[PDB]
């Protein structure tokens, strides 16, 4: 049960395919978190859910409905 | 300048490397050591923060489709290659042009995440125009969002499109030479120069210390 | 709607604030931060710095001023630069709350004060306007941010022609429904009926990229011919 | 580093995910747009004024 990555050797840790969120940072773009029964697993980080855009000469997306949020920023 | 090289530093191996005789003297100097090291690592996180709240401003990472019919806006200079890194080209100049318990942490976000950042913000700048700091990210054809542009600075969208082969012209001229100015003078990229530069000579002069008595 | 959406948008906060002290970080840590480099300034009272002991009362008790000139000396030397040490510390991390400071005047000055236009300024998306709250140490805005929900794909062309001429929107962008061309504002679908108080006039076919066949109505000739 | 990275985001924030208005923020210029290149231990912009 012995990952190796660019930054170390991460021992207690499964390495895994899947991509998720970074919980806690590693090294080279490795992170670790505890996941479902549950145990600790290294992945590469996420860079969230990949997109694209319907790119073209001749549409556009124009929103019809909106929200009003609230977030807190603080210093 | 965005981060610096994360540098970490023992005290015990610096100041004591290997010596019992040593290490007890520096426990009679307290928390020296505990704080330095605490403040170098307050440091490195910090360029990790840097490099997030820098590149990371987008939330899911978009990629161009097969087609590049920008209007006549040429880009292919400054998106990734995908055939090499997938980094671009004006950039592959750019990392061409640069270069005792004393350890160099890596930097969290590696240099191929670091492009696909920065093919994401050029990618929802390209198709969706700002929309895409708001929000969900909109498609628009970019003749379109030149049009906006220029209604961004006092000139209606009768300029561009009356005009919009040569200002495509203009701007693709306009890419190369950078490509120009970056290849020929070395001093193009002086300030990140500067910030290895001051740091190599960080680390020597402290390196060098040692020999001193 | 809105007013009711702004309402229950406050009290999510009233949650999310209640729920976890985690979202304070950002001062936790200036108090957590100063606490340590008081904390490390205070411990540094213990460390004897090559001195026989590192109680003041004890040297002067302990020794005669000849010699215990050089022992309190050795813990002068010390702790002063330990002391050093710390105001360095508090220059340095002071500038980076006076840094905050200045921001947080700007915010102030440019989010309360007024709506700011800077992209990710107050929060992420198209600012709407900030209430300032109170904070030990610190400051906590509430800011109310436009993002956009709900979307639907449309065809554009930059223009259209009436009579082999060219129409730009003066305010919007060209779309359809698929059968009827409307043109919109930009951030929030509402179409109309495309007539030339909406549209100005600029060139002619043959040089927009884009530009679609079209009709604009004109109010005037019914008013004549009626 | 830090004021300047925070420059650095300010003008990623403001100058390529919209238009900036400041003069002298973008480049000599009525700004248009930006594009991000990526760059060791920096980041470089291509301000299109
Ligand atoms: C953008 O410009 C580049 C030139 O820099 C075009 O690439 C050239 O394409 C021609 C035709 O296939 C080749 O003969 C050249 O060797 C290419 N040169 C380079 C440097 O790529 C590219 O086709 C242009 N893209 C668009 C969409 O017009
Ligand atoms: C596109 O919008 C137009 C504008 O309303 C629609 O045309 C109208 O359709 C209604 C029926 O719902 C008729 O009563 C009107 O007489 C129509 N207007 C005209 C000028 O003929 C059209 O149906 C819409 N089409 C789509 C596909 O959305
Ligand atoms: C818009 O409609 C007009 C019709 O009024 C088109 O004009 C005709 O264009 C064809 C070629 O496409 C010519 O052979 C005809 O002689 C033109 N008619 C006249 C009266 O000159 C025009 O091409 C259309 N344009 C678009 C973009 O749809
Ligand atoms: C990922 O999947 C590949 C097969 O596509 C396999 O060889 C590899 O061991 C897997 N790794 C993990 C961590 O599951
Ligand atoms: C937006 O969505 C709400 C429900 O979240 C709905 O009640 C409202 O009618 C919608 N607005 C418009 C303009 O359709
Ligand atoms: C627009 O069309 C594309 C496919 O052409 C689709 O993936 C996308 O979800 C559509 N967007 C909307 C808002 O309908
Ligand atoms: C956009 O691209 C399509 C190819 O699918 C082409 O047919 C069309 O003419 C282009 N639009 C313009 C305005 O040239």
């Amino acid at each position: 049960n012995v990952f190796q990555t660019r930054a170390g050797c991460l021992i207690g840790a499964e390495h895994v395919n899947n991509s998720y969120e970074c919980d806690i940072p590693i090294g080279a773009g490795i992170c670790a978190s505890y996941q479902t029964s549950q145990s600790i697993i290294a992945y590469t980080m996420s860079l969230g859910a990949e997109n694209s855009v319907a790119y073209s000469n001749n549409s556009i997306a124009i929103p019809t409905n909106f929200t009003i949020s609230v977030t807190t920023e603080i210093l | 300048p965005v981060s610096m090289t994360k540098t970490s530093v023992d005290c015990t191996m610096y100041i004591c490397g290997d010596s019992t005789e040593c290490s007890n003297l520096l426990l009679q100097y307290g928390s020296f050591c505990t704080q330095l090291n605490r403040a170098l690592t307050g440091i490195a996180v910090e360029q990790d923060k840097n490099t997030q709240e820098v590149f990371a401003q987008v939330k899911q990472i978009y990629k161009t489709p097969p087609i590049k019919d920008f209007g006549g806006f040429n880009f292919s200079q400054i998106l990734p290659d995908p055939s090499k890194s997938k980094r671009s080209f004006i950039e592959d100049l750019l990392f061409n042009k640069v270069t005792n318990g004393l350890t160099v942490l890596p930097p969290l976000l590696t240099d191929e995440m670091i492009a696909q950042y920065t093919s994401a913000l050029l990618a929802g700048t390209i198709t969706s125009g700002w929309t895409f700091g708001a929000g969900a990210a909109l498609q628009i054809p970019f003749a379109m969002q030149m049009a906006y542009r220029f209604n961004g600075i006092g000139v209606t969208q009768n300029v561009l499109y009356e005009n919009q082969k040569l200002i495509a012209n203009q701007f693709n001229s306009a890419i190369g030479k950078i490509q120009d100015s970056l290849s020929s003078t070395a001093s193009a990229l002086g300030k990140l120069q500067d910030v290895v530069n001051q740091n190599a000579q960080a680390l020597n002069t402290l390196v060098k210390q040692l020999s001193s008595n | 709607l809105i007013a009711n959406q702004f309402n229950s948008a406050i009290g999510k906060i009233q949650d999310s604030l209640s729920s976890t002290a985690s979202a304070l970080g950002k001062l936790q840590d200036v108090v957590n931060q100063n606490a340590q480099a008081l904390n490390t300034l205070v411990k540094q009272l213990s460390s004897n710095f090559g001195a026989i002991s590192s109680v003041l009362n004890d040297i002067l008790s302990r020794l005669d001023p000849p010699e215990a000139e050089v022992q309190i000396d050795r813990l002068i030397t010390g702790r002063l630069q330990s002391l050093q040490t710390y105001v360095t510390q508090q220059l340095i991390r002071a500038a980076e709350i006076r840094a905050s400071a200045n921001l947080a005047a700007t915010k102030m000055s440019e989010c309360v004060l007024g709506q700011s236009k800077r992209v990710d300024f107050c929060g992420k998306g198209y600012h709407l306007m900030s209430f300032p709250q109170s904070a030990p140490h610190g400051v906590v805005f509430l800011h109310v941010t436009y993002v956009p929900a709900q979307e639907k794909n449309f065809t554009t062309a930059p223009a259209i022609c009436h009579d082999g001429k060219a129409h730009f929107p003066r305010e919007g962008v060209f779309v359809s429904n698929g059968t009827h061309w409307f043109v919109t504002q930009r951030n929030f679908y509402e179409p109309q009926i495309i007539t030339t108080d909406n549209t100005f006039v600029s060139g002619n076919c043959d040089v927009v990229i884009g530009i679609v066949n079209n009709t604009v109505y004109d109010p005037l000739q019914p008013e004549l011919d009626s």
